[PDB]
DNA sequence: TCCTCATGCATATGCATGAGGA
DNA sequence: TCCTCATGCATATGCATGAGG
């Protein structure tokens, strides 16, 4: 059980990482109404890309 | 011997060393469970090989897979 | 002793078969010996890049 | 080598992956499935590559049909149950 | 090893899970 | 009731193999 990301829509969601690396609850649901994907899908994304930042590589 | 240099070091050489064995990801993940009890998954090694771990995460392998290098690389020798 | 291709490599390499898509053994030894690379390393390259272009997709 | 061929080998690639999808197979399930099913094994990177048409078109035209018995003989037998 | 052709091992990684702490 | 954290399934693909011309 896999939800994949077109390609254009991650470029907007990576900019709202890059302009808020930790949004709400409330900032993921309107992030999500804007994109498409559900709001659970967008929750785990902002997740990894965390701990993706608290890698000693990327 | 700054210690992050020293896990850096450790996983760049561990890559070569297992390379040169002729270990696939996926082996090393189960040649462990086997030998340690807790077997590790090809995306586990993966990440640690290139540093995609935590430093805390990348610090418990280590000695995990330096114990199994050992192992691996004595096959030979009687 | 597995082969990857430097990143910078990999576009030299494109370059030179948008330019001759079917080099000869001769040339592709002055291209492996240019890139310091083994021949069967830049022959094979040359082979799947071939194959590649003749997919419905590349 | 008509255009007709390469728009039946679009619309089946799109209809194999959701029907594997909603069915429940991995690729790799497929690759394996196939073995028992027609004697030859097939990869999870040759179910991958078919999928996204990453394959000369004779290579898809052979594999299509071998494919599509498989996907029939699922969607009926999750009809079944 | 020189080509095409069909195929795959091995690997990198996108998306996810779940245990555990605020 | 969202986070952090360790971890992996599933998939895409770079480089390769081998049968055959
Ligand atoms: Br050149």
């Amino acid at each position: 059980k896999r939800t994949s990301i077109e390609t254009n829509v991650r470029f907007a969601l990576e900019k709202s990482f890059l302009a808020n690396q930790k949004p709400t609850s409330e900032e993921i649901l309107l992030i999500a109404e804007q994109l498409h994907m559900e709001k659970e899908v967008i929750r785990v994304w902002f997740c990894n890309r965390r701990q993706k930042e608290k890698r000693i590589n990327p | 011997p700054s210690d992050l240099e020293e896990l850096e070091q450790f996983a760049r050489t561990f890559k070569q060393r297992r390379i040169k064995l002729g270990f696939t990801q996926g082996d090393v993940g189960l040649a462990m469970g086997k030998l340690y009890g807790n077997d590790f998954s090809q995306t586990t090694i993966s990440r640690f090989e290139a540093l995609n771990l935590s430093f805390k995460n990348m610090c418990k392998l280590k000695p995990l897979l330096e114990k199994w290098l050992n192992d691996a690389e004595t096959m030979s020798v009687d």
